[PDB]
């Protein structure tokens, strides 16, 4: 619940206004949408597996942002299977149409931020050496696949962004101007094609500064 | 103190270290932490030479550890021949059983050592002995595959139709396993062919599930149910498509398997075949005769899956394109919300409703424009849909376009009609939400459209 | 990586428990079960010489048909070589699983040996074949190899050559000219001291040899 939350604000600030749903690890799955506030059990949240009939889910009301409520719902851990389109649909109290998405559980997923984040100088021309671990209790370590964000410290960074190819957790990074504070971050997510999702949350940044050539 | 200093080294394995101990005035039965006797370390490394004067100088050789483990048990598990013969020279309980009920002989046959399972039962092991689970030592064999293990025990007077507490027969693990180098050879000393577990289950049941095409045809020459019903209402015909084996479900269907058989949840073995996307199996299944329109609607969840070459032959067999089903929703409302161009292609040249709308009211063309599948919405108003229809919500195409921001759907949209004045209960129009969202590029498209 | 290793010992004796090494430091342990139905139903139990009794985090994973393999991989810190490990599998209500000792340089399984490079000579000599042991491995000089002579037309399994330990390199006798041979090494720690497993053949090499 407390990591669930700051990962709902990932999702929420790169698409809103639609149905949203995500998965930590391929057994759970949460769907959630930001509505503005009413002061008025509102909507019902029907889900439908592979051969399997017509459920409902509980819908949980909870208040965030700014005057906005976020209804979510947790799906039962044994109602989810991978590689099974799920058909969801959200429907008013009236019978009014809200949201309508089928989707695939493993293809929403967000995995957690990388720790153990370590920047070390490399004595040959000035270039910086960074490892790292995969997300901590996660599965299938072998297909996830890394993007790290080098940023200048002064004015605005956003210099360089280095894709890692699934499996390493290990890159040497090059072109850094010397005398110059480079901040550090990795991303995560799993790799294609059997899986599918969206970024990660960035790593704790790790700054080094530079000597000069 | 000594005591532990011999379990320690019956464990290492050092035999002449080991003989100074046993002189010196160390405990020959010490307690272990899980209480082991160094009996036990020294049959289950296999030293010959400690378990022989060990025996020969006194030591407990029907002894019970904390898991009911006897020294037996494990030179049975292991498959030390030399010590098995030793322990059952010197007074070793032949039919003693641990926490899990298993024997001697449980233990030999599932590992598999025949030369141990002979010795056994030519000391007195009984060969219809049961466990906790209510297996045989014939079931041990049968799970794991040896085959001269099940030829020495039905010699020696194995019960051919013993049954578990989950109801299963020593065929019922061999046809799920996959050997029928034992499958004959229990049904040639006498097996029931069709005997039922507590889950209704039939030998062809487990058989058709995993895929074992020479298993299924020897059941069936011994005379098996090729339409037996379990307690979910299967037949080896809806495991067999379930699954995809299309070897299996040809050889069923051929021996009079029933096509249209209906389960409890209420699907035949059409329904799935199709869901798991089975193109071989589904164009059989048709072919002798499946009720292409059933409940359970399997073109909607070919359509959803995205399975083209399945959804071109349930209609090419008579399935109803406009079929409906809980929600009242066609399956062109799936393949247009899915976003699969070919499908819904095919489903409106074969005659789709492109106006249908479901209870809350939404037509293809609204589930289309809110997804934003452009290449869909061209192809949906070729066709004639409705650009001005609206739901519940009173929303038309171009209001959920508006609201998800989908520039180049709207320009189609207004290209079929699209009226920029019309309004939702909320008294909304297709330009409010673009200032409610807050874009411009939207907005600069419907003033121009609003007036002329 | 460690599942392709674990499927060629399941294969070789499924129902047991499998213990294998990698590298020196590590060792895994792991067996593939048939029943589902019913993480937490067994505990794992290790114990060293003059050391007490420990327990290991067991790890539930799916694989095969049906099937669920529990492996655990215990700490490189409490590995140690030529020392007698007692393990023990114990069931929820304390029913016995699995119980085993072994010695972890007996059950040494390592990777595929690289660089390897098939040359002609010019003397009597055949094939010259060169190969560089599995990468980052300790024990170099007690590894023992043993490379296949291939047939290229047909069923190709003519020739087996085990090589002495501590040599990286053979020259090959009895190849009938004019015909194409495919080659691959193996790995393996040789006897008395170290045992275990063949390990995956090498990359294919391959060459023909003149008339």
């Amino acid at each position: 619940d407390p990591k669930f939350e700051s990962k709902a604000a990932l999702l929420a600030a790169r698409g809103p206004e639609e149905l949203l749903c995500f998965t930590e690890r391929l057994e759970d799955l949460v769907c959630f949408w930001e509505e503005a506030a009413s002061a008025g059990g509102q909507y019902s949240f029907s889900y439908q597996l592979e051969d399997e009939p017509w459920k409902l889910c509980r819908l949980h009301q909870a208040p965030t942002a700014r005057g906005a409520v976020r209804f979510w719902c947790s799906l039962p851990t044994a109602d989810t299977s991978s590689f099974v389109p799920l058909e969801l649909r959200v429907t008013a109290a009236s019978g009014a149409p809200r949201y309508h998405r089928v989707i695939h559980i493993n293809e929403v997923v967000l995995l957690d931020a990388p720790v153990g984040l370590v920047a070390r100088l490399a004595d040959e021309s000035g270039h910086v050496v960074l490892r790292w671990l995969p997300p901590p209790e996660t599965p299938m370590t072998s297909h996830i696949r890394y993007e790290v964000d080098v940023s200048a410290g002064q004015g605005a960074g956003s210099v360089q962004r280095v894709e890692i190819l699934e499996g390493r957790t290990e890159c040497v990074l090059s072109n850094l101007r010397g005398r110059t504070r480079y901040t550090f971050a990795v991303r995560a997510r799993m790799a294609e094609p059997s899986f599918g999702g969206f970024w990660s949350a960035w790593s704790e940044p790790v700054s080094l500064l530079t000597p000069s050539d | 103190d000594l005591g532990k200093k011999l379990l320690k080294a019956a464990r290492a394995g050092q035999d002449d270290e080991v003989r100074i101990l046993m002189a010196n005035g160390a405990d020959v039965n010490a307690t272990d932490i899980w209480d082991a006797t160094p009996l036990h370390l020294a049959a289950l490394i296999g030293h010959l030479e400690i378990v022989e004067v060990l025996l020969k100088n006194g030591a407990d050789v029907n002894a019970s550890d904390i898991t009911g483990t006897t020294p037996l048990h494990l030179a049975a598990t292991m498959g030390h021949l030399e010590i098995v013969e030793v322990l059952l020279k010197y007074g070793a309980d032949v039919n003693a059983y641990d926490l899990n009920g298993a024997t001697p002989l449980h233990l030999a046959a599932r590992m598999g050592h025949v030369e141990i399972v002979e010795v056994l039962l030519k000391y007195g092991a009984d060969v219809n002995a049961q466990d906790a689970a209510g297996g045989t030592p014939l079931h041990e064999a049968a799970r794991a595959g040896h085959l001269e293990i099940v030829e020495v025990l039905l010699k020696y007077g194995a019960d051919v139709n013993a049954v578990d507490a989950a109801g299963g027969t020593p065929l019922h693990e061999a046809a799920r396993a996959g050997h029928l180098e034992i499958v004959e050879v229990l049904l040639k000393y006498g097996a029931d062919v069709n005997a039922v577990d507590a889950a209704g289950g039939t030998p062809l049941h487990e058989a058709a599930r995993a895929g074992h095409l020479e298993i299924v045809e020897v059941l069936l020459k011994y005379g098996a149910d090729v339409n037996a019903v379990d307690a979910a209402g299967g037949t080896p015909l809806h495991e067999a498509a379930r699954a995809g084996h299309l070897e299996i479900v040809e050889v069923l269907l051929k021996y009079g398997a029933d096509v249209n058989a209906v389960d409890a949840a209420g699907g035949t073995p059409l329904h799935e075949a199709a869901r798991a996307g089975h193109l071989e199996i589904v164009e059989v299944l048709l072919k002798y005769g499946a009720d292409v329109n059933a409940v359970g609607t399997p073109l909607h969840k070919a359509a959803r899956a995205g399975h083209l070459e399945i959804v071109e032959v349930l209609l090419k067999y008579g399935a109803d394109v406009n079929a409906t089903d809980i929600w009242d929703a066609t399956p062109l409302h799936l393949a247009a919300l899915i976003g699969h161009l070919e499908i819904v292609e095919v489903l409106l040249k074969n005659g789709a409703d492109v106006n249908a709308s479901d209870i809350t009211g939404t037509t293809p063309l609204h589930l289309a424009a809110t997804m934003g599948h452009l290449e869909i919405v061209e192809v949906l108003l070729k066709y004639g849909a409705d650009v001005n229809a609206y739901d519940l919500n009173g929303a038309t195409p171009l209001h959920l376009a508006a609201r998800m921001g989908h520039v180049e759907i709207v320009e189609v949209l207004l290209k079929y009609g699209a009226d920029v004045n019309a309004q939702d209960k909320f008294g909304k129009t297709a330009f409010d939400i673009s200032i409610d969202n807050g874009n411009e590029d939207l907005a600069e498209i419907l003033q121009a459209a609003a007036l002329e």
